[PDB]
RNA sequence: ACCUCGAUGUCGGCUCGUCGCAUCCUGGGGCUGGAGCAGGUCCCAAGGGUUGGGCUGUUCGCCCAUUAAAGCGGCACGCGAGCUGGGUUUAGAACGUCGUGAGACAGUUCGGUCUCUAUCCGCCGCGCGCGUCAGAAGCUUGAGGAAACCUGUCCCUAGUACGAGAGGACCGGGACGGACGAACCUCUGGUAUACCAGUUGUCCCACCAGGGGCACGGCUGGAUAGCCACGUUCGGACAGGAUAACCGCUGAAAGCAUCUAAGCGGGAAACCUCUUCCAAGACCAGGCUUCUCACCCUCUAGGAGGGAUAAGGCCCCCCGCAGACCACGGGAUUGAUAGACCAGACCUGGAAGCCUAGUAAUAGGUGCAGGGAACUGGCACUAACCGGCCGAAAACUUAC
RNA sequence: AAUUCCUUGUCGGGUAAGUUCCGACCUGCACGAAUGGCGUAACGACUUCUCAACUGUCUCAACCAUAGACUCGGCGAAAU
RNA sequence: GUCAGGUAGAGAAUACUAAGGCGUACGAGUGAACUAUGGUUAAGGAACUCGGCAAAAUGCCCCCGUAACUUCGGGAGAAG
C-alpha cells in the first residue's frame, strides 16, 4: 500500500494542523516570598520544597 | 393501561418454588417514586407521566433542575424518566406529587425490564458478531481471527453500508420481555423477577407491564 | 491435455446426469 | 492487595515481585524515596501491609515480613522504630506527593514518604 | 453430551460390547444427546457367540453420561461412563437384562420397560 | 454478609448436621413417580462443598453395580428432609476429586477415631 | 478479435456476504381419471429456513444416516494488497508411446519460495469545530431508518367424516421440542503470572528450625471476583389496514346471461402498521418547562473591538464492571470516591512457637488454627489541594 | 501396474458409507529378460493404505501473561 | 587452537551456583481489536484436512517376557 498520488497542498495542511500542543494551566505559589507560577498539579510539592524553580 | 416504576438492580440469588423446584431470581429494588410532571395532549401532543427516583443532597443539583422540582412541590431526586401511556383514560389516574411503591405489582405479573447492558469495549468480529475464524492449523497465515472477505470484485466496487465488522460493542439500551414476577416483598420494597435483566449491580432499570402478555 | 478437453469430460458427464434427470421425471408422468 | 490490572511494572510478574521489595526495603531505610508515579502508587498498598505486620509484632509477624523484604537490618528497624511509632494511628502511614517529570522520557514522577505527623 | 463419532459402552446383554454413534435423532442438525435421547449406532465390538454381529446399524438410547445433567430441583446426576441400551422400533429393549444403574430421566420419556429391568434407577 | 441477605434469610433451612468433605452420609431425597411420593436413600461419601449460604452445594459419590455415580444437591433444598452423617472422614484436601480414579480398597477413606 | 501483453494472478476449499425467482420446505388457491390417507398439474408468494459424514484436488457425481426441506442461478465461472496451494502451468527423476538424436505427449507418477508500513473513495466504531437569532440545563415528539420473521412431534376432537374393507381426515384446542439470537453469572462448568497447601534439584539468609531466589507461575491438588459457555432466563406473539391468485353480490351495453363498464364484499409467512433499537446536521435544525436574566473601556459613535461577570461548563485531583486516546459515569472536606485499618462472606485446609509419644521418618494437643486479592458493612488515618481558563441579546414589517 | 485411454473395468476383503488401498481375473490402447525379468531378510527425514494411545486439528471456542499494536517525551525514513 | 571449580548426573547433555564477567546504549505507561511466542481446558476424540500439517502422547534405571519372516548376523529397546 503506497500513496496513489501526490497529496494536494490544502489536504496536507488541514491534517497537519491537528498535530499541535497544549499550554498548561499555571497557578500562583508564594514560596520564599516571591510569587511563582506552577501547575496546580505540583501545588503541594512547591510549598514543601520538593520542586526546584530554575 | 401499563403500570411502571423506576428501580435499581441489586443482584441475583435463588429461591425455591412450591413444587420444590428452583427459580433463579433477580432482585430489583423498585423503591418509591414521585410524579413530578404530567404530559397531556393539549400541551405536549402525547400522553405520559414523568417519574423521579433516587436520593441526592440538595447541594448537588444544578439550579435549572432545582427550579423544575420546585414547580411541582417535591424535593430533588437523582433520576428523572418518563412512562409513555397512550390516552387520557390512563393518564387521569396519576397526579403530580403522588408517590408510587413496589406494591403496584402482584405475584405472577409479567413485566418488561429495560436498562443499559454492560460494556465490552472495542470487540472484534469473532466475539461481537459471532463470526468464525479460519483454521488454527493447516497453514493459515496470521488469519486465525480476522473477518475474511468483504464484498464483491469490481462490480459492487464498494462495501454495502451495514456490513458487520469490529467496533465498540455493548453498553446500549436493551429490553427483555415477559419475565415472570416471583414475589413482591412489600416490606423492603423489593421485587423478585425470575430470570436475568440487563445492566450491572447498582444500575437503573424500568419495569413495566408486558406489552405482549399483559 | 493442452487441447483442454479435461474440463469437457465433467461437462459431458454432467449432461448425462441432466438427461438421466429427464427420464426419471417422465417415469413420474406415466406412473402417476 | 488487589493485583495489577494492566501489564506489570518491570516487564514481567517475576521482576515486579522483586522490584516492589527493593522499593519497600529502601523506603523504610531512608524515610522518603523519589520514583516514577505508577511505581509509587503500586508501592503504597504493598508497603502499608508490612507496617501492619510490624504493629502487631510477634515472632509470627517477624517471619512474615522476612519472607518479603529478605533484609535483616531493615526488618530490625521495622520492628523497633516503625512499628511502635504507629502503634496508635490506624492505617495510612504513607503519603504520595507529585513532582516535576523526568527529562529523558518525560515520565510522571512522585515522591513517597512515611507519615511522621503524630 | 454424546455426539456423532462417540463410542458408548452397551449396557444390554444383546451381544454388543461397544457402539459408535451415527446420528442424534430428535431434530434437524441436532448436536448433543443426553440421558433419554435416541441415537443411531453401529456395533463396533460384539462377543463371539452373539445375537448381534459387528458392522450393522442399530438404534439405541443413552442411559448414562459423564457430563453432569441438571434437574428441575436444582440437583445434578453424573455417572462415570457413557452407556446405551439397544432398542427396537417400539421403544423396548432388544436384550432381556440391563446392567448398571440408569438415570431417572428415562421415566418421563416413557422408557417404561428399560426402567423396570434396570437394577437401580437413579 | 452480603447485600442480598434479607431475601435469602427466610429461605435458609436450619437443623443441617455439621458435615465436611470425607464424611460418609445418606441423603433422604424425595421422589415423585406416578403421583406417588416416597423417599430414596443415597449413601456415599461427601467429596465437595461449595459455600454460598442459600446457594450452598455438596455432592455425594457412590459406587453401585460396578459404576460410580455422583449426585450434587443444594444444601438448603426442600427435596431433602433428613441428612444423617454416619462416620467422620479423615482427609487432607477440601475437594476430593482424586477419588474419581480409585476403585475398591484404594478408595477407602480413613476414619477419624 | 473491440479494452488490457512498459502484467487485468488461473481451478477447487475456507471466511464473509448481497441480489434475482424460473420456489425444495413453510403460506393462499383453481382443475383432477380428487371417496379418505396420499398424490398429479397449473396460478399467487422471496419473510424465514435449506444437516453431518465415506471416495476423489476435485466443481459434478455415487453412497451412509437423518430432516419440514436438504432449490436453481448472478455478483472478474463474487471473494488470494482476506487464508490455503491438493490440481493445472518452469527448472529434478522415472514408466508407456513417438523420434536415428537433442527432445516431445495430445498420458501417468514422487517433489517444488505465495511479496507490500493503506494516500483517496468505500465500510465499522470514536472524537474536536461550528450552526440551530441571548447563555445554559432537565425531560421528551417522532420525519426517516436498522434488526427480527424458521419449524416439528405427541394428546383431545375421533378410530369420528369417507370407505364395502384395509386404512383414515378438514377445521378448532393443549403439552413438549430442534436450530438461531439477545441479556445475565444464582446454579454446572472453563480460565486464574501479587491466593492457599504438597513437593524435586540447587544456591543463599552464620547453623537447627523457619523461609527465600531460579528451573514454563519449576511441577503437582484446589481456587472467590472479572471474562465466559458447555450454564440460567427470555424472544420471534395476539390484533388491525390495503391487496395478489382465487371466490362472489347487486347489474347494463346485448328484453336473456355476465364478479364489470357505475358500486359493494371476502382473501396469504409477501406490503403498511404491530415488537426491539438509532434518530431534530429532520437546514422546515422541533416541543413542554426551569435557571441566569448583568456591568465597564476605546475608536467617533454608525457599528465594531476589548475587558470583567451570573446560570453552567472545562482543565488540574480520587476513581469506575466506562475505556485504545478522547469520550461516558461517580466523588471532591457541607467528603465514604480509591487505598489503608476493623469485622463479615468466600478460598485453602489445621500456621509459627511450645508440650507430649516414637530410636527415627513422623504423629497428636494449644486450634474450623494460620494465610489471603477482587464481594459486603463500618471508620476521615492517607490522597481529592490556601485554583486557573471559558462562558449572556443589532433590529424591522404586518396582523393583533 | 510409477506402464490400462474407455475407467470409479469385474469379483473378493476392509468401512455405516471407500474414484484411494490389499488379493485375483486377462479384454496387455501402449510389460518383458543386463536401456536387465521376477522375488527378497535388513535398511529409508522417500511415496500409499489400515489400527491402538493421544490430544483445541475439529463440534465451538473461552481465559492469562509477555513482544508489537494504542498514549506520552526524543531522534526520525521508504517505495509511490 | 589451549585451560575445564561445586552439587545432582553415565556425561563436556540439563538445572542451580563459586572464581570471574555482565545488566549491550531509546524510555515511561496502559487489562482495546488483531498478529507472534508460551500456558490451561468441561463432554466427545480425527468428526478438521489434500494429508493426523501442528500440537499431544511415548520418554530413565533394574527385573520378567518377547511373533511372522530370515542372508542365522538379525527382526529387538519387538509387543507387553
Amino acid at each position: 500500500a503506497v500513496p496513489k498520488r501526490r497529496m494536494s497542498r490544502a489536504n496536507t495542511r488541514s491534517r497537519r494542523a491537528q498535530w499541535k500542543a497544549e499550554a498548561p494551566g499555571l497557578v500562583t505559589v508564594s514560596v520564599a516570598g516571591q510569587q511563582r507560577k506552577v501547575p496546580r498539579r505540583l501545588l503541594k510539592a512547591a510549598r514543601l520544597g520538593l520542586v526546584d524553580l530554575d | 393501561a401499563r403500570k411502571g416504576i423506576l428501580g435499581t438492580k441489586l443482584g441475583m440469588t435463588q429461591v425455591f418454588d412450591e413444587n420444590n423446584k428452583v427459580v433463579p431470581v433477580t432482585v430489583v429494588k423498585a423503591g418509591p417514586n414521585v410524579v413530578t410532571r404530567i404530559r397531556t395532549t393539549e400541551r405536549d401532543g402525547y400522553s405520559a407521566v414523568q417519574l423521579a427516583y433516587g436520593e441526592i443532597s440538595p447541594r448537588k443539583v444544578i439550579k435549572p433542575v432545582a427550579g423544575q422540582f420546585a414547580a411541582a412541590g417535591v424535593n430533588p431526586r437523582r433520576h428523572v424518566a418518563e412512562l409513555r401511556l397512550d390516552d387520557e383514560a390512563a393518564v387521569a389516574e396519576y397526579e403530580v406529587g403522588q408517590e408510587l411503591t413496589a406494591e403496584i405489582f402482584s405475584d405472577g405479573a409479567y413485566v418488561d425490564v429495560t436498562g443499559t447492558s454492560k460494556g465490552k469495549g472495542f470487540a472484534g468480529t469473532m466475539k461481537r458478531h459471532g463470526f468464525r475464524g479460519q483454521g488454527a492449523a493447516h497453514g493459515a497465515q496470521a488469519v486465525h481471527r480476522r473477518p475474511g472477505s468483504i464484498g464483491g470484485c469490481a462490480t459492487p466496487g464498494r462495501v454495502f453500508k451495514g456490513t458487520r465488522m469490529s467496533g465498540r460493542m455493548g453498553n446500549d439500551r436493551v429490553t427483555t420481555q415477559n419475565l415472570k414476577v416471583h414475589k413482591v416483598d412489600a416490606e423492603n420494597g423489593v421485587l423478585l423477577i425470575k430470570g436475568a435483566i440487563p445492566g450491572r449491580n447498582g444500575g437503573l432499570v424500568v419495569v413495566r407491564s408486558a406489552i405482549k402478555r399483559g | 491435455g493442452e487441447t483442454k478437453i479435461e474440463t469437457d469430460r465433467r461437462r459431458i458427464r454432467e449432461r448425462m446426469a441432466k438427461l438421466r434427470r429427464e427420464i426419471r421425471d417422465m417415469k413420474k408422468i406415466r406412473d402417476t | 492487595p488487589k493485583p495489577t490490572k494492566g501489564p506489570r511494572l518491570g516487564g514481567s510478574s517475576s521482576h515486579q515481585s522483586a522490584l516492589l521489595a527493593n522499593l519497600a526495603t529502601s523506603l523504610f531505610e531512608h524515610g522518603r524515596i523519589k520514583t516514577t508515579e505508577p511505581k509509587a502508587r503500586a508501592l503504597r498498598p504493598y508497603a502499608e501491609k508490612l507496617i501492619t505486620h510490624a504493629k502487631k509484632g510477634a515472632l509470627h509477624n517477624r517471619r512474615e515480613v522476612m519472607k518479603k523484604i529478605r533484609d535483616k537490618d531493615v526488618v530490625h528497624t521495622l520492628f523497633a522504630e516503625i512499628g511502635p511509632f504507629y502503634a496508635d494511628r490506624n492505617g495510612g502511614y504513607t503519603r504520595i506527593i507529585k513532582v516535576e517529570n523526568r527529562k529523558g522520557d518525560n515520565a510522571p514522577m512522585a515522591v513517597i514518604e512515611l507519615v511522621r505527623e503524630k | 453430551m454424546i455426539q456423532q463419532e462417540s463410542r458408548l459402552k452397551v449396557a444390554d446383554n444383546t451381544g454388543a460390547k461397544e457402539i459408535l454413534c451415527i446420528r442424534v435423532l430428535g431434530g434437524s442438525s441436532r448436536r448433543y444427546a443426553g440421558i433419554g435421547d435416541v441415537i443411531v449406532a453401529t456395533v463396533k465390538d460384539a462377543i463371539p457367540g452373539g445375537n448381534v454381529k459387528r458392522g450393522d446399524v442399530v438404534k439405541a438410547v443413552v442411559v448414562r453420561t459423564v457430563k453432569e445433567r441438571r434437574r428441575a430441583d436444582g440437583s445434578y446426576i453424573k455417572f462415570d461412563e457413557n452407556a446405551a441400551v439397544i432398542i427396537k422400533n417400539d421403544n423396548d429393549p432388544r436384550g432381556t437384562r440391563i446392567f448398571g444403574p440408569v438415570g431417572r430421566e428415562l421415566r418421563e420419556k416413557k422408557f417404561m420397560k428399560i426402567v423396570s429391568l434396570a437394577p437401580e434407577v437413579l | 454478609m452480603n447485600t442480598l441477605d434479607f431475601v435469602d434469610q427466610a429461605s435458609l433451612r436450619d437443623d443441617i448436621p455439621t458435615f465436611s468433605p470425607g464424611d460418609t452420609v445418606n441423603v433422604h431425597v424425595k421422589v415423585i413417580e406416578g403421583s406417588k411420593e416416597r423417599i430414596q436413600v443415597f449413601k456415599g461419601v461427601v467429596i465437595r462443598r461449595q459455600g454460598g449460604g442459600i446457594s450452598e452445594t455438596f455432592t455425594v459419590r457412590k459406587e453401585s453395580y460396578g459404576v460410580g455415580v455422583e449426585r450434587t444437591f443444594p444444601v438448603h433444598s426442600p427435596n431433602i428432609d433428613h441428612i444423617d452423617v454416619l462416620t467422620r472422614g479423615d482427609v487432607r484436601r477440601a475437594k476430593l476429586y482424586y477419588l474419581r480414579e480409585l476403585r475398591g480398597k484404594k478408595a477407602k477413606i480413613k476414619e477419624k477415631r
